[PDB]
């Protein structure tokens, strides 16, 4: 008949997932901060 | 093996002549012809009277010249081919 | 190496980190690194445990992000180095080859009181096989 | 601005902190951070694990049975000779199932002639084996540049004697002297001389592993230093004027 | 006091720049078996060269080939870059250099009372001493990487960096004084 | 457990007779099963299979 | 080359008490039988081979 254990580096797909929480936490706490603002404001 | 010819030489006492085989062949044995060529056939055709050389004991060779004991035993082998870079801190994780 | 490179790193940092802390003489003192608090303040980092000062200069800042990549860069490496060793376990021969043996003294080795190989040793030219007969 | 990258890469480094956030938006952000933080720390520790257990792990080939089981790394004898002929006749599961591999294999491993297979070895930066004698095999090994070894040992058992003509007077005192040669060390002594004398040749992490991480220390020590005495000078000078 | 101090300092000064300076001179920082006047042999290697010991061929030393061009092998820049750095010795070097100057400047300071930047200078310069004979050590076990032991020269350079440092806290803690002096004075 | 290498060189081999007939088939018949394995093969069963 | 030279012998007189030397053994031991007969064992309580 002519006929695992292996590593390699971790790519970002391996941890795209925590990066979108993150970016998306980020945007969060600016539409809050923003919200607290304009409620102060009025 | 010519220092191995000396000491052979020496102990049976007699001169000893180094000739090179002309086709450089070991010797092996022809189906179409059924004639010896090289090594072999140096010996057999009296053209070389004792052979001093890394000739491998087989069957075919034996039955017609005479194989003193082997000198030297050997047998098939493996042959292969026998630093981290500064920053190899970061290997782990992607660029 | 390591562990040697690891203790002139940290008296290093701690000499630099007090240096750039208390050198200055506009900046009086504001902070409370001394030459001992800037050694606490390391060991502190080294170890993970955290500290009651901070640096809050550009310069110490600077001082204390490179020794906590260094602190962490290195920790980790300990931690995974220990989990292979405990992961796979590598057992090698003391002795490897006669040349080996002749080379040591500890383990005593000998042969058959009267046989061939006692004899085959007696006259034997080999380096190896010279000295250690 | 400044104390809030400050409060970042001391969240990222996982050390203490003289300030954190008191609004609901910045404990939020705090709180993400940290929990990026956590996954990608982790992330690295166990990454950089699986590394060096799988360094550790890997067995360097010794001897027939565990190179043959791997293909990684391939290999083949030469063109001719008794060495292809042995593999055929061979019936042992370690050395009838040798023959198997080259026969379907692509491109040929085979070798016209001995002295281009050994230098494909040393181009092969070890994915390429030779199977050759044993007595030769220690010789280029002993040749220079001295990147060739022999592992392991002999597959198969052979000889080399004194070849003479049936019926000569030469037979028997030859194979005296063989005998003799061979006992007396001055056979067994002159093989280990030509081959030898007249040759022309760990677990724990070290620090080559992580000078890169010394060498951003020190020069970030040495970048703050010199930060330190810009601003004194700039101060000093700053005042001295002024005064 | 300040007397005990300043005599301090300079003992200190003196005993680093003498003991890298010797360390850079001697051949005892490590200890190896290698090929003698290119058999194998325990030797002593330092910086330059090696000497073979309690062989056929003691007591001769012989430069050591930094650079291994038998195979004509180059690989990466930062190969050639790390063995050009070990084969010049340039930190060890300069980190004498460094503390020479330091000492130096110290020695000056007792010509000039009122210039009290130049011991800050003279601390920044063991300090900077230090950082580079670090630096050096790494670069050089890092060489050597790509049985053994560590003799007593080797060990000279790591006390040198330890009492280099050591001064240099005590040269900065006088500027911090000498300024606290001005200020007082003035105050008064 | 076997560590290092052989030093020396031996044989191990049939005895007859000085001149016996029988022991020139003796030496060919030895040599028959080495190449055809069968004298290895009888190394392993009374080496490593028993 | 294992039951030639094993203490204790791994050789069972029945088929009956070789399943129930597996039964037993907690898994430290193999039985070597007919296949198609042997998948009626596994249907079997309790279920545990």
């Amino acid at each position: 008949g002519e006929c695992k254990e292996k590593t390699s580096a971790l790519s970002l797909s391996n941890v795209a997932g925590v990066f979108y929480i993150l970016v998306g936490g980020l945007g969060l706490a600016m539409l809050v901060a923003l919200i607290e603002f304009c409620y102060k404001s009025r | 093996c010519v220092d191995l010819a000396a000491e052979i030489a020496k102990h049976c006492g007699f001169k000893y002549k180094l000739t090179i085989v002309g086709d450089g062949k070991y010797g092996a044995r022809d189906a179409d012809t059924k004639i010896w060529n090289g090594m072999v056939g140096e010996l057999v055709y009296g053209k070389a009277d004792i052979a001093i050389a890394p000739l491998t004991i087989t069957l075919v060779r034996e039955e017609v010249i005479d194989f003193s004991k082997p000198f030297m035993s050997l047998g098939i082998s493996i042959m292969i081919k026998k630093k981290p870079g500064v920053f190899s801190f970061l290997d782990p994780l992607a660029y | 190496e390591i562990w040697m490179c690891i203790v002139f790193a940290y008296i290093g940092v701690s000499v630099v980190l007090f240096l750039v802390s208390r050198f200055s003489p506009y900046e009086w003192s504001t902070n409370e690194f001394g030459i001992f608090n800037s050694l606490w303040f390391s060991l502190g980092a080294f170890m993970q445990q955290g500290c009651d000062i901070s640096p809050r200069s550009l310069s110490g800042r600077i001082v204390g992000g490179v020794w906590w990549f260094f602190t962490l860069i290195i920790i980790s490496s300990y931690t995974a180095n220990l989990a292979a060793f405990l992961t796979v376990e590598r057992m090698v021969s003391p002795i490897e080859s006669a040349e080996d043996l002749s080379k040591q003294t500890e383990i005593a080795y000998g042969t058959l009181d009267s046989g061939s190989t006692k004899e085959f040793f007696r006259r034997s030219k080999i380096a190896v096989f010279d000295k250690m007969w | 601005i400044f104390n809030s990258l400050w409060f970042s890469l001391g969240a990222f480094m996982q050390q203490g902190c003289d300030i954190s956030p008191r609004s609901l938006s910045g404990r939020i952000v705090g709180g993400v951070w940290w929990f990026f933080t956590l996954i990608i720390i982790s992330s690295y520790t166990a990454n950089l694990a699986a590394f060096l257990t799988v360094e550790r792990m890997v067995s360097p080939i010794e001897s027939a049975e565990d190179l043959s089981k791997q293909t990684e790394i391939a290999y083949g004898t030469l063109d001719s000779g008794s060495t292809k002929e042995f593999f055929r006749r061979s019936k042992i599961a370690v050395f009838d199932k040798m023959w198997t591999y080259m026969r379907s294999a692509e491109p040929s491993v085979f070798v016209r002639t001995t002295a281009e297979g050994v230098a494909r070895v040393r181009k092969s930066k070890g994915k390429y084996a030779y199977l050759l004698e044993s007595t030769m095999n220690e010789y280029i090994e002993q040749r220079k540049p001295c990147d060739t070894m022999k592992v392991g040992g002999n597959l198969d058992s052979k000889g080399y004697d004194i070849a003479t003509p049936k019926g000569s007077s030469l037979g028997t005192p030859v194979n005296l002297a063989v005998l003799k040669l061979s006992e007396q060390g001055v056979l067994d002594k002159l093989k280990n001389k030509w081959w030898y004398d007249k040759g022309e040749c760990t677990s724990a992490l070290s620090l080559s592993n992580v000078a890169g991480v010394f060498y951003i220390l020190v020069g970030g020590l040495g970048l703050a230093m010199l930060v330190a005495l810009i601003e004194f000078c700039y101060k000093s000078r700053a005042e001295a004027k002024r005064m | 006091d300040r007397g005990v101090q300043m005599l301090l300092t300079t003992v200190g000064a003196f005993a680093a720049f003498s003991l890298m300076t010797i360390a850079v001179g001697t051949d005892y920082w490590l200890y190896s078996r290698g090929v003698c006047k290119t058999e194998e042999v325990m030797t002593h290697s330092g910086l330059w060269r090696t000497c073979c010991l309690e062989g056929n061929f003691k007591g001769l030393c012989k430069q050591i080939d930094h650079f291994p061009e038998d195979a004509d092998y180059e690989a990466d820049t930062a190969e050639y870059f790390l063995r050009a750095v070990r084969a010049s010795s340039i930190f060890p070097i300069l980190s004498v250099i460094l503390l020479f100057m330091g000492g130096l400047c110290i020695a000056a300071s007792e010509f000039y009372k009122t210039r009290h930047n130049i011991i800050l200078s003279a601390g920044i310069f063991f300090v900077s001493a230090g950082l580079s004979n670090i630096i050096g050590i790494i670069v050089y076990i890092s060489a050597n990487a790509g049985s053994y032991s560590y003799g007593w020269s080797f060990y000279f350079g790591a006390l040198s960096f330890i009492i280099a440092e050591m001064v240099g806290v005590l040269a900065v803690h006088m500027f911090i004084d000498r300024h606290k002096q001005l200020r007082a004075t003035a105050r008064a």
